[PDB]
């Protein structure tokens, strides 16, 4: 059953092509009507859009060219903008606009209704494992992918993950990844979600995504983080120690598996071993799971959202709005000459 | 409980990432 090699070498191919020659300036902002806003994060914020040509809603990400200057994000923003161009798998959010004006930098999505599994996830309390594991294999695949490209995807966690119209999930928010061979070393990420090599300043790899998967399996199964206090500095004492504990109703198979990815041992976390990705894929947490049936997406879903029209955000909080503005002089011409 | 300990904390929301 190597025809994932064949896949992902394909996969290679494709990714290559645009990686080398990206995509640029395929609309602009006076194409869409701005409705209301989705969410938001460190920077910028994601507004659910309708394109007038088409009549399509989509969710755009608006970045203050001078915010990202401000926060040292140039290089992270480039990086996210052109790997996002790139990419192609069923589990990632697809990119389908990209431009900039005066002031801003814009990067039109896909509209994940569903709203994020953190929102569904804190409702409900907590996922059972077969749930759980449902979401869990979907990550896994796409780790495997980004891996495969040589890209380090540094921001797994709830907030990042959309639920789509068929109750199957879309990581969201590049603004982390990057594509590196051999090691790193940005302080990036979010606290709860951060491995014990990035906490240490000793430079870290791939690896890290695997760890970030250990701390999403965990939460999505105890309702809770393995590592969670008020302060992050707090958060991350608990997380260098690495001693962690389980919820009661934990399987022991479910256990098991996390003392495997929540293992500060380099040379021993799953993922990051001569097998790789196949120690947790042939894991036996993972043995109802029918790996080619999730990425056909011909698995049922254990939670499909309420769809309520094409530019329904029942499925999101609301947010405070505020006036998108542009300069009548270009701000940072130089620096964003690529995106 | 750990579930009563994390409700009562202020991590329970949306989480921001950071860039230190
Ligand atoms: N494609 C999308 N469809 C629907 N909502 C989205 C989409 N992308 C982002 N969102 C919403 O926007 C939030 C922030 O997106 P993100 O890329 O993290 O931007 P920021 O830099 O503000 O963090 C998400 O957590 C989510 O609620």
């Amino acid at each position: 059953q190597e025809s994932v090699k064949e896949f992902l070498a394909k996969a290679k191919e494709d990714f290559l092509k645009k990686w080398e020659t990206p995509s640029q300036n395929t609309a602009q902002l006076d194409q869409f009507d701005r409705i209301k806003t989705l969410g938001t994060g460190s920077f910028g914020r994601v507004m659910l859009v309708k394109h007038k040509e088409s009549g399509n809603h989509y969710a755009m990400k608006i970045l203050d060219k001078q915010k990202v200057v401000k926060l040292k994000q140039i290089e992270h923003t480039l990086n996210e903008k052109r790997i996002l161009q790139a990419v192609n798998f069923p589990f990632l959010v697809k990119l389908e606009f990209s431009f900039k004006d005066n002031s801003n930098l814009y990067m039109v999505m896909e509209y994940v209704a569903g709203g994020e599994m953190f929102s569904h996830l804190r409702r409900i309390g907590r996922f059972s494992e077969p749930h759980a594991r449902f979401y869990a294999a979907q990550i896994v695949l796409t780790f495997e992918y980004l891996h495969s490209l040589d890209l380090i995807y540094r921001d797994l966690k709830p907030e990042n993950l959309l639920i789509d119209q068929q109750g199957y999930i879309q990581v969201t928010d590049f603004g982390f990844a990057k594509r590196v061979k051999g090691r790193t070393w940005t302080l990036c990420g979010t606290p709860e979600y951060l491995a014990p090599e990035i906490i240490l300043s000793k430079g870290y790899n791939k690896a890290v995504d695997w760890w970030a998967l250990g701390v999403l399996i965990y939460e999505m199964a105890a309702g809770y983080p393995p590592f969670f206090a008020d302060q992050p500095i707090q958060i991350y004492e608990k997380i260098v120690s690495g001693k962690v504990r389980f919820p009661s109703h934990f399987s022991s198979d479910l256990k098991d598996l996390l003392r495997n990815l929540l293992q500060v041992d380099l040379t021993k976390r799953f993922g990051n071993l001569k097998n790789g990705v196949n120690d947790i894929k042939n894991h036996k947490w993972f043995a109802t799971t029918d790996w080619i049936a999730i990425y056909q997406r011909k698995v049922e879903a254990p939670f499909i959202p309420k769809f309520k029209g094409p530019g329904d955000t029942s499925n999101f909080d609301d947010y405070e709005e505020e006036e998108i503005r542009v300069s009548i002089n270009e701000k940072c011409g130089k620096e964003f000459t690529e995106f | 409980t750990t579930y009563a300990d994390f409700i009562a904390s202020g991590r329970t929301g949306r989480r921001a990432s950071i860039h230190d």
